[PDB]
């Protein structure tokens, strides 16, 4: 049979296996090696030339994401973060620097750091920064932490983060909305061509979409939809979740 | 022999060895690390937070750019030196002045054009030497300062036309915000570049 | 192991002919002695267990005049020099026993000294009762390939009647044995190999893509487009 069917059967046997079974013990070496690779890379501040276990686990995740998230949540979250960074075009060294900055810091200081970062964001003047979604805020925090770690300048880190986020994301607005922001979408996810300047066309198709859905479903709460970018898709969703529309490139 | 394997298996010893390596490269005896650990171990988790806050507030209130905007990796060694001096005496003012004087005369802070806070990195002086003469640290800085200006010109698309300069181990890294532009220097490459520049300059002087 | 396998396809015998011609020993005797000592088995495990074809001991190995104190604690592990030394010793024994006496030379088995000289004297007298059981059996095993004046007197020793022949233990106890129930067929393990879907390549940053598609950066584009 083709390799995909073999992978499907092997993953079925892995899912049906018990907690301390032999199928889960065979693949547990992969997870242990991947975790060791990441932790050693964070400690040493550089990824090794070969990470076979992380690549194998990522490919298995690509085969079946829900099973890997159910069995090994930590590696699944790490792979999701790496996927978001990859789609933004950011090298894993940024994640390594952010982890290195955070790991050397106690639990009491982490709360102060989080409060300071959120206060700095909420005091900004750009709408894309003051009302940033949480998923984008995680990557923004990693970029800021990397710049603040490799230098000592927090002002430089803030300006670098703000400039990077201003010129690569677009904030959508609604009519009569308190705060005026209904979502933030990266520009390269709205491209209709290989030309980056085409991001303006895909935005228009989006902007007429949310106006057309509101007209078709006038019963929604305030005639408002939220726009959310997840993975490679953009979701138009209402308050109750009964109206949900998906777009992709 | 194998750093990644030891970091994967025994993280505590790996971190200790990295700290000892940084102290060794600065020329500091392990007695300083012992004193800092002795001062910290006799102190509860609630007092350690207060100590960390006080140290960070003292650093951020300083006037020297090398102290107020110090990188975290350098800040760890600075904290150890300060803790050692504050442990062997009772004087915190003496500890602060000793740390500040030690760090002023052994490190150099790089600046950028139109940067909020003006600091883009701090590098120890002995890592920029092109000779065995300490005074040669000024030459290796120049080679570095023209490097980051040359990379920004070759990659104008970077965020604010800014690079961070970071000293790790025995290398100096020029890196942008996304990490796509990363350039590594060391004393061997700095010496080679300096030797090539000297040869070009002397041949130009001779034949012109 | 039955009948010594005289005409079996000769395994690893590219050494006995040369040693025999160099030293003068009979090829058949040397091959039979090697088979008796080790059965051509590469492991040859025993109380001492020399895996070499000539199952020597430390005392004999050092007394042979070699450089045994070398290599893996013993130098007589490479077959060729050990076989050559054994052939030289056998030739010296055969020559020193007044002719082609190919069975008194089996002092090779018992040596010369406190336990070997009286047995050789008894052999000279033809009194096989004073030879040990080990020596008598070892000589009995070589009757097929040996040239001796007392080869017929040894076979007619131990018969049930004075006109009978003695039975060597390799014939009286032949065929009695049990097979080993354990074999070298090992269980095999399988790797959990799932080759899923390859990860997508890292994208270019939006600013870099803009600056590569269009010969100018985003800042220049915004400054120029906002002039008018």
């Amino acid at each position: 049979i083709p390799d995909g069917a073999k992978d499907a059967m092997k993953l079925k046997y892995l899912q049906a296996d018990s907690k301390d079974g032999a199928f889960r013990t065979a693949i547990g070496t992969m997870v242990t090696d991947a975790g060791q690779e990441w932790s050693a890379a964070v400690i040493n501040g550089k990824l090794p030339e070969r990470t076979p276990a992380m690549d194998a686990l990522r490919r298995i995740r690509n085969a079946d994401p829900q099973l890997i998230a159910a069995l090994y949540p930590d590696q699944a979250e790490l792979f999701l973060t790496m996927d978001m960074m990859d789609k933004q075009g950011i090298d894993p060294q940024v994640i390594l620097d952010a982890d290195r900055l955070t790991v050397k810091r106690s639990k009491e200081q982490r709360f102060e750091d989080d409060k300071a970062f959120e206060s700095a964001l909420n005091a900004s003047k750009a709408p894309e920064i003051a009302r940033m979604p949480a998923s984008l805020r995680e990557s923004a925090r990693k970029i800021y932490d990397s710049v603040k770690y490799r230098s000592g300048n927090e002002s430089m880190a803030m300006e670098q983060m703000t400039k990077f986020l201003k010129e690569s994301t677009y904030t959508f607005t609604g009519d009569d909305v308190d705060g005026d922001t209904v979502g933030v979408i990266p520009k390269n996810m709205m491209q209709v061509n290989s030309d980056p300047k085409s991001w303006e066309q895909g935005r228009d198709i989006l902007e007429e979409a949310r106006k057309g859905i509101i007209a078709s479903n006038p019963w929604i709460t305030n005639k408002q939809l939220t726009m959310y970018s997840q993975g490679d898709s953009i979701y138009l969703m209402d308050t109750t979740g009964q109206v949900r529309v998906r777009y992709d490139k | 022999a194998d750093p990644q394997l030891i970091a994967a298996l025994y993280p505590d010893q790996a971190e200790l060895f990295l700290t000892m390596d940084m102290m060794d490269k600065q020329g500091i005896d392990p007695q300083v690390i012992l004193d800092a650990d002795r001062l910290t171990v006799k102190r509860s988790k609630e007092q350690r937070f207060e100590d960390d806050k006080a140290f960070e507030s003292a650093l951020n209130a300083s006037k020297a750019p090398e102290i107020a905007r110090m990188p975290a990796s350098l800040r760890e060694s600075a904290r150890k030196i300060y803790d050692s001096v504050k442990y062997r005496s009772g004087n915190e003012s003496m500890a602060m002045e000793q740390m500040t004087k030690f760090l002023k005369e052994s490190t150099y802070t790089f600046t950028g054009d139109d940067v909020d806070g003006d600091t883009v990195g701090v590098i120890p002086k002995n890592m920029m030497q092109v000779n065995s003469d300490p005074k040669s640290w000024e030459q290796g800085r120049d080679i570095l300062e023209e490097a980051r200006k040359g990379i920004i010109a070759s990659n104008p698309w970077i965020t604010n036309k800014q690079l961070t300069m970071y000293s790790q181990g025995d290398s100096i890294y020029l890196m942008d915000t996304t990490g796509q532009v990363r350039v590594r220097y060391d004393k061997e490459l700095l010496s080679k570049v300096w030797s090539e520049n000297q040869k070009k300059l002397e041949e130009k002087a001779r034949e012109k | 192991m039955d009948k010594y396998d005289k005409n079996v396809p000769s395994d690893y015998d590219g050494l006995f002919q040369k040693a025999a011609d160099a030293n003068g020993v009979s090829y058949d005797l040397l091959r039979k002695v090697a088979w008796t000592e080790s059965r051509f088995v590469p492991t040859a495990k025993s109380k001492t267990g020399p895996l070499g074809m000539m199952q020597f001991t430390k005392a004999t190995a050092k007394a042979l005049g070699l450089r045994v104190t070398d290599g893996p604690d013993d130098d007589r592990l490479n077959p060729e020099l050990a076989i050559n030394a054994a052939a030289k010793q056998l030739a010296g024994l055969v020559g020193k026993f007044d002719g082609d006496e190919l069975k008194a030379a089996l002092a090779y088995n018992q040596g010369e000294g406190r336990l070997g000289n009286p047995q050789l004297e008894a052999y000279s007298k033809g009194d096989f009762a004073s030879i040990s059981e080990e020596g008598r059996n070892y000589m009995r095993n070589l009757l097929d390939v040996a040239k001796s004046p007392m080869a017929g007197q040894l076979e007619t020793f131990g018969g049930i009647t004075p006109k009978g022949k003695g039975i060597p233990a390799e014939v009286g106890l032949a065929g009695i044995g049990h097979k080993q129930k354990v074999t070298q067929e090992l269980p095999e393990s399988t790797s959990f190999d799932v080759k899923g879907i390859e990860q997508e390549a890292t994208a270019k940053p939006f600013a870099k893509d803009f600056w590569e598609t269009h010969g100018e950066t985003l800042d220049e584009y915004n400054s120029r487009s906002t002039f008018f």
